[PDB]
């Protein structure tokens, strides 16, 4: 079983905080103003259970019957949901009359005009059901679905709370972490506990011995296809230090042996020069500008070479301002 | 429990003056009400701003009662097929019903201009063929993209987006009618979040007072989910390379905003930021929409954002 | 007669003929050795022989007659979207398994699951490598993904930790050239001294694209009559590849610095019918690669070239283009 | 006829420019059964499509010449009905899917499994293929790779830059370089013998060959107009002719160059509208009026320079945007400001 | 009525006044407002502002800059804004960047190019001269289907490299043989399938000194109706 659904938090307790996006609910459902709500935010902030505790308090013993629970990255179809849909909504009771809640995890994978479609039934049965939507990121969904629906943003966990749940993990799954591993799986998962758990799995799985063995930080990277920071910071002291043929021959050869994506390694690269300590504003401003235009450049497509001598130039040209 | 009514449900527009914008507009679709006998039109602009809703008033308008069953919605991109909605626009038009003398069936279309060559052809046959009884009106967001022959026979109507006066006209009734306690500066910075979006608008204000009680600018802001101004403001005013980008990076790209959001933000700062030349305030504007666009064409990295950053430091530095 | 490209007709059968991607063949045996065999995750270098090594992999694990049944073969960067590729995938999986007959049984394993092998996954998008892992969840009982892919950090951290991942390092030069003569003897191709070389240098160490341009020069070669040698000009000819005369001359041109005499010499270039794109490219070669240029010359001449590659990018008039980077460069 | 079609080589015999190409050409019509998928690159007025159709004529034979012209109706996706004009013979097919815009994908998908499922084998000549989109490109390997068995795929296209490297990999790469000067004048010269046209000198046809900048079908409807205009008797002092827009547009760069001011402008704006209206590519009017600019004597390297800087960044802006006068306009701006 | 077509010159007017892009004039009428000007009527404003920007004349100009400099910048961020359109109104449909394409195509260069109108706001002239060019792309296309069996060109080789030797062979011939070429101007039409409509169309074709209004006009009723009544009176390949 996925490690995602286990620990996964089951009571508002659980939850760090956010206890005004229940209190807010609560207020709409006493007063009779209740929204199509949208639930948007990084995995694992609570947004279901809170969306299910609410429904729990709404109905109690009548869940099952008040409460379609539907995903749509089950990928069925837009027909087959369609008719799930209408059929929830026409089956009305007498001895349980009220509005009926539909929750649809992540809505974000939804094509646009699945996303429409979506809308057209949300305001067709706008009457007798209302809609709880919960996305990734509220960007991905399209402005017509996004302007029918209250937006509560869930904020990202604190570091603190993601180490407490990943040292509960990994007492419970009698798993060693290194420190160095644990921060490379931290900054990796950017406050998202499903990569943390999927991650932790992977290399649990690839381990040879996974009760008398620590998982490293190149472990870590390698499970998760990321660009190691040393090889990173190899390739700017190349190019910031050596001479124009030994920076371009080992950006070439990095970025070739080890598989890392010319945008990848930008991003990498800019991330290491944040730290950098720079006498010069130009020599930031060059930086900055000349990268983002390489990097939309790549987007386009492009020639793979030229491009990376022109990061390399960008670099070099920038950094003799000091 | 009971019935769940929101506000931007219950307080969306009925009858044709419970319209606030777009007074040219509004007032030639009260003529019409007025006078009757319907012509076929097209209303066109940026989509968002309701333009379904006003030929839905003067429905409502126009026949009351057999609104039920004498107004029939359709979106013309809709994934069951041209066909099958030509269908069904044949039998709503064949369909008996008894009306007024002065009033006529009325067929509205969303996303006309997705319509290709020969299914407006088919739709202006099937309109020419029951214009005794039943009238089109067409939704789009390009008029052009309509084929000549239907603009011929329609009414160009345009609509635009709402200003800033509407907005809080309409939330000022909205707040008298619900007894909402509020300052000038909530109202401010709601009618800011929300640029001409009425419904988001709405939703804000019920938000904030269901979650505060009191309508003022922190507590909006608490309520609302983009960034919060102050620091889109520091961030921009920022005499410091440095201090901008570390601005960015504590408090908006690690507490989980999308660049978008980043980026609209800065647009809506930067227009009014009144303590800058107007020149200035320009060249920012430029460039923020610069990496907006790069943003929307799928870069979105963080690095877009930074770049964005500094060239403002490079423009006000001059 | 039995035409065929000559990439396909001289893979390698077995594991045992994979000459340099030692490391990993040996884990790929390990792997087979187990009765459970993960996803896979092909990357490295292009032509490195990741195809050839998975083709050879699921002959090993089925046999010749079954191994067609149980194999899909997509490429995602080809294909029109998301949408086709995982329909395919999902027809693939819902058909019911082939039967392995006696033979089959007795001779090899035949394990119960089939056996899905895409090409060029890091092209695809952030969105269709997660439909693409959502399929795979689905039908993970019957189907092992094998995702074939030049940059592993293009592929998403939920994807990728699903899939065991093997590095291919890319071929030695002398690995490729001995590759490359031994299948021109077979084929019996006369090539002159160094064609196998500049071979090998236009496709930049790509393997396949060195076999697919060697089976194009021995198709040109026989169309040309007196049964000659192929020489470096077919070769650069069939590439789309400038002479370097030409562009030796270009150099010249634009070191002398004469705006008309540039002008009149791109002016008859144009008339010559090379691509544009060839110049831009072979300059910044030549340009990045050399000892006689100090830092700044080429810290310039790298954003000069990247700019006009850029615009060439976007489907523009060649001749402006590359007389704007011409004039550039001789004002350096 | 004009002498530019009536002259035009019928087979590979009667090619006089650019034997090589017309030997290997030969050598590909001797083996029809094994012909590979060709692409065909270079400028413009060539012989590339007069190369295509004396191949076509050596492996199938003179009847390939006689063509008949119909329009195809294509139902695509949401009941778009479309119409393609396709110019066919009883051996092979000539299309130009860039004149359906981005429909060209459906239309190359249906004209050619209809074209594979009605047959040894029919040769597709595909003209502008540059200008295919990347969907229409990814179709034509498609058909390329499942039809090979009866479908020949001839592309002619003036740059190779923008086919994809599918396409490349599969099919034959041809280059066709623009004739010498004096290979023109040596058509010209048999043209002009053959029209029985009086020359004071023949120093007039290599003028002619040197004005149309290698263009062989600009050289030879030149020579006519030139013909027609001095009664069929050229003179050593007779001027070399050239069209309207080529006219206007160095009438336009003359202007640009005396006087830069607002005004100036207006009247640029005015030539310009009155070029784009009649079928004048904008493309083709900045690079005329760029490459008009350059050959003034009057201008120092800084001004060409900042010149051919700005014509290439208006033309990327060109090759992105929508109304072409508004990035012409810019362009002459910025040369008027840079000049002045 | 009228005043919806009165707007955009209004808004045009209006946005490229001098006065409310100076320091006192910008507190009064500040961005919001220019792009609120935009946002009415925005399918018009970017045409009008492009096509009356260059009738100002500036008060807003910098020190050590000419009108010329000015009129430069405003037309650079006229096409930015236009390749800005295109992408908006492309498949796409990134309608949120509309203020982005207002700053772009009328605000900024308005602050260019802000001053005082020499002269009256006009309409955009760029609407009846799109017209023009579809209907000129049309008759080329149905020449170049009448002609394709004869010439080997596209329809843009057509346009620019055969049709001046069309005019050549088919009216040149006129002036100086009078009715006389009426028989070798229908062989030349004969060899391309070209009708009298597609003989019309050609000569429409044909700009700065090559125009043929005035020839054509020139050329006596009787050899027009000579040739007319020739034409009619054969049959001809089709
Ligand atoms: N006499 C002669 N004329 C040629 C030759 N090659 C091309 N031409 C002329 O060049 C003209 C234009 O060639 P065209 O078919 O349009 O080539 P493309 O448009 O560049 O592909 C034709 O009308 C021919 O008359 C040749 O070898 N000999
Ligand atoms: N290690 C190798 N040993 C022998 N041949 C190889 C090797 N690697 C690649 N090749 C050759 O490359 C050709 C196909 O390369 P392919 O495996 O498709 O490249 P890629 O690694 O991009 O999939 C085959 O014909 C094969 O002969």
């Amino acid at each position: 079983l996925p490690w995602v659904e286990k620990y996964r938090p089951e009571t508002l307790d659980e939850v760090y905080g956010q206890n005004e996006v229940i209190t807010t609910v609560r207020k709409f459902v006493d007063e009779g103003k209740l929204p199509h709500l949208l639930f948007y935010g990084p995995p694992g902030t609570g947004k279901t259970s809170t969306i299910v505790a609410l429904a729990r308090e709404i109905y109690g013993k009548n869940y099952s019957n008040m409460v379609l629970e539907l995903n749509a990255s089950d990928d069925r179809g837009i027909d087959v949901v369609r008719n799930q849909i209408k059929d929830f909504a026409s089956t009305r009771q007498i001895f349980s009359k009220g509005f009926k809640l539909i929750i649809l995890d992540e809505a974000d994978a939804m094509t646009n005009a699945a996303q429409n479609a979506l809308r057209r039934v949300i305001e067709r049965y706008t009457k007798n059901t209302r809609f709880c939507v919960l996305a990734n990121y509220a960007h991905k969904l399209t402005p017509a679905l996004l302007s029918r629906c209250t937006r509560f943003r869930f904020q990202p966990l604190p570091q603190e709370a993601i180490e407490r749940r990943i040292a509960n993990v990994l007492v419970h799954e009698k798993l060693k972490l290194s420190p160095n591993a644990e921060k490379a799986l931290i900054e990796l998962s950017n406050g998202d506990m499903r990569r943390v758990l999927n991650v932790l799995q992977s290399c649990k799985a690839t381990l040879d011995n996974p009760d008398e063995d620590e998982i490293s930080d190149d472990v870590i990277y390698e499970c998760c296809g990321a660009p190691r920071p040393s090889d990173l910071k190899a390739v700017l002291k190349s190019i910031l230090e050596d001479d124009w043929g030994t920076a371009h021959y080992t950006l070439n050869k990095v970025r070739s042996a080890k598989g890392l994506a010319l945008i990848d390694l930008i991003e990498g690269i800019v991330k290491i020069l944040e730290d950098y300590e720079l006498q010069n504003e130009e020599t930031r401003v060059h930086l900055l500008t000349k990268l983002a235009d390489i990097e939309y450049s790549i987007s386009k497509g492009g020639n793979d070479q030229i491009q990376g001598s022109a990061v390399i130039g960008a670099i070099k040209a920038s950094f003799e301002n000091e | 429990l009971s019935l769940q009514l929101p506000w931007v449900e219950k307080y969306r527009p009925q009858v044709l003056s419970d319209i606030v914008g777009n007074k040219e507009t509004i007032d030639r679709l009260q003529q019409i009400a007025k006078d009757g006998n319907m012509p076929h039109m097209i209303i066109s602009g940026m989509p968002g701003i309701g333009k379904t809703t006003s030929v839905h008033c003067l429905a409502h308008e126009l026949l009351g009662r057999s609104y039920a069953d004498g107004v029939l919605e359709l979106n013309a991109s809709d994934d069951r097929g041209i066909d099958v909605v030509r269908n069904q626009i044949k039998h709503f038009a064949q369909k008996k019903l008894h009306l007024p003398p002065g009033k006529h069936k009325i067929v509205i279309l969303d996303e006309a201009d997705s319509m290709t060559a020969g299914a407006q052809q088919a739709l202006r046959r099937t309109m020419e063929l029951y214009s005794n009884s039943t009238r089109f009106a067409f939704a789009c967001n390009q008029s052009n993209k309509i084929i000549e022959p239907l603009q011929s026979r329609c009414a160009i109507l345009r609509y635009s987006k709402l200003s800033d006066e509407d907005v809080l006209k309409r939330l000022l009734q909205i707040i008298k009618l619900e007894d909402v306690k509020y300052t000038n500066d909530g109202l401010e910075a709601i009618i800011f979040t929300a640029e001409g979006d009425m419904r988001q608008a709405i939703n804000n204000l019920q938000s904030t007072v269901a979650g505060h009680g009191l309508v003022n600018a922190d507590n909006v802001f608490k309520i609302v989910d983009s960034p919060h101004p102050l620091i889109v403001k520091k961030m921009l005013l920022a005499s410091n390379l440095e201090d901008s980008i570390q601005i960015l990076r504590t408090d908006l790209w690690k507490k989980g905003y999308s660049s978008i959001d980043i980026v609209t933000t800065s647009f809506r700062v930067t227009k009014n930021l009144a303590q800058v030349k107007e020149s200035v305030r320009l060249e920012m504007i430029k460039e923020i929409g610069l990496t907006h666009m790069r943003i929307l064409e799928g870069v979105g990295t963080y690095l877009q954002l930074a770049s964005m950053l500094a060239k403002i430091h490079k423009l006000n530095n001059k | 007669l039995a035409q065929q490209p000559w990439v396909e007709k001289y893979r390698p059968k077995n594991l045992d003929e994979v000459t340099a991607q030692d490391h990993a063949v040996t884990v790929l045996k390990k792997t087979l050795k187990s009765a459970n065999l993960p996803h896979m995750l092909f990357y490295g270098p292009p032509g490195t022989g990741k195809t050839s090594t998975i083709l050879a992999l699921t002959k090993e694990l089925y046999g010749p007659d079954l191994m067609k049944s149980r194999i899909l073969e997509l490429n995602a960067s080809d294909e029109r979207g998301i949408s086709i590729v995982r329909e395919k995938v999902k027809n693939f999986a819902r058909l019911t398994v082939s039967k392995p007959s006696k033979h089959d049984l007795e001779n090899y394993p035949c394990p119960p699951y089939k056996i899905i092998i895409l090409d060029e996954a890091d092209s695809m998008t952030a969105d269709a490598q997660s439909a693409l892992r959502r399929t795979m969840e689905t039908y993970s009982g019957v189907t092992r993904f094998c995702l074939i892919c030049n940059y592993v950090t293009r592929i998403i951290d939920p994807l990728a930790s699903r899939c065991s991942k093997f590095r291919f390092k890319a071929l030695d030069a002398s690995n490729a050239i001995d590759r490359l003569r031994f299948i021109s003897e077979q084929e019996n191709v006369k090539c002159d001294d160094g064609v196998l070389e500049r071979i090998l240098d236009i496709s930049a160490g790509d393997l396949r694209r060195g076999i697919t341009l060697l089976q194009s020069a021995s198709k040109g070669a026989q169309y040309l009559g007196d049964g000659k040698n192929i020489t470096s000009t077919q070769v650069e000819e069939l590439a789309g590849v400038v002479p370097h005369d030409i562009l030796i001359e270009i150099v010249e041109k634009v070191k002398s610095g004469d705006f008309d005499e540039i002008k009149k010499y791109v002016n008859t270039f144009m008339k010559s019918g090379w691509s544009a794109a060839s110049v831009v490219n072979q300059l910044h070669e030549y340009y990045i690669t050399n000892d006689n240029f100090d830092t700044n010359f080429k810290n310039q001449i790298s954003w000069l070239l990247f700019t006009t590659d850029s615009r060439l990018n976007n489907g523009t008039n060649e001749h402006i283009q590359l007389l704007n980077l011409l004039v550039k460069i001789s004002q350096l | 006829s004009l002498w530019v079609d009536k002259y035009r080589p019928k087979s590979l015999n009667a090619l006089s420019h650019n034997e090589e190409l017309t030997n290997f050409l030969k050598s590909l019509s001797d083996q029809p059964r094994d012909l590979p998928h060709l692409l065909l690159y270079g400028p413009n007025g060539t012989g590339k499509k007069t190369r295509c159709m004396a191949l076509l004529e050596s492996i199938f034979g003179p009847g390939v010449y006689r063509l008949k012209i119909d329009v195809r109706q294509f139902v695509t996706a949401s009941n778009r009905k479309l119409e393609l004009n396709v110019v066919s013979s009883p051996y092979h097919l000539e299309i130009t899917p860039s004149d359906m815009g981005n429909n060209d994908r459906i239309v190359i998908q249906e004209l050619l499994k209809e074209v594979a499922q009605m047959e040894r084998y029919k040769c597709v000549i595909i003209n502008e293929a540059n200008s295919l989109t990347k969907d229409a490109q990814a179709a034509l390997r498609r058909t390329m790779e499942k039809y090979s068995k009866n479908i020949r795929l001839i592309m002619v296209c003036d740059s190779m830059s923008p086919i994809i490297a599918p396409i490349k990999s599969r099919c034959l790469l041809i280059r066709c370089p623009a004739p010498s000067d004096s290979e023109i004048s040596t058509i010209l010269s048999d043209v002009v013998t053959n029209e029985r046209i009086q020359l004071e000198t023949k120093d007039i046809l290599k003028r002619i060959a040197q004005a149309s900048n290698g263009n062989l079908r600009v050289s030879l409807l030149m020579l006519e107009s030139m013909a027609l205009n001095n009664e069929l008797a050229l003179k050593s002092s007779s001027p070399i002719i050239k069209p309207d827009w080529i006219i206007v547009i160095h009438k336009l760069t003359r202007k640009i160059v005396k006087e830069r001011s607002v005004n100036s402008l207006i009247e640029c704006r005015a030539v310009l509208y009155d070029l784009l209206a009649h079928c004048i590519p904008a493309n083709i009017i900045l690079k005329e009026l760029t490459f008009s600019l350059l050959d003034v004597e009057t201008l120092n390297t800084t001004n060409k320079s900042s010149i051919i800087e700005y014509s290439s960044v208006f033309d990327e802006r060109l090759s992105l945007g929508n109304k072409a006068i508004f990035h012409l306009e810019g362009f002459i701006a910025k040369v008027m400001c840079c000049l002045d | 009525e009228k005043n919806i077509a009165l707007k955009p010159f209004d808004i045009a007017h209006k946005m490229l006044d001098g006065q409310i892009y100076s320091d006192i004039g910008s507190r009064n009428f500040t961005l919001n407002d220019k792009i609120a000007l935009y946002f009415d009527d925005f399918d018009f404003t970017p045409l009008m502002i492009q096509e009356n920007y260059l009738s100002t004349r500036p008060s807003v100009l910098k020190p050590g800059q000419s009108h010329l400099e000015a009129v430069a910048e405003a037309a650079n961020c006229i096409s930015l804004g236009d390749i800005v359109e295109k992408k908006i109104r492309s498949s796409e449909q990134l309608w949120s960047l509309l203020p982005l394409h207002a700053v772009l195509s009328s605000v900024y260069p308005a602050s260019k190019v802000a001053g005082h109108m020499a002269g009256r706001i006009n309409f955009t002239a760029w609407l009846g001269q799109n017209s023009k060019s579809a209907k000129y792309y049309r008759l080329l296309q149905e020449i170049h289907y009448h002609t394709r069996l004869g010439t080997s060109t596209d329809k843009i080789g057509l346009r620019l490299d055969y049709l001046p030797t069309f005019r050549k062979r088919l009216l040149d011939p006129f002036l100086k043989q009078g009715a006389d070429a009426i028989s070798s101007v229908i062989e030349v039409m004969d060899d391309y399938y070209l009708t009298k409509e597609d003989w019309d169309s050609i000569m429409e074709f044909f700009v700065g000194p090559d125009v043929t209004t005035a020839i054509i006009k020139k050329i006596p009723a009787t050899v027009k109706s000579g040739f007319t009544r020739k034409y009619n009176s054969m049959t001809h390949p089709v």
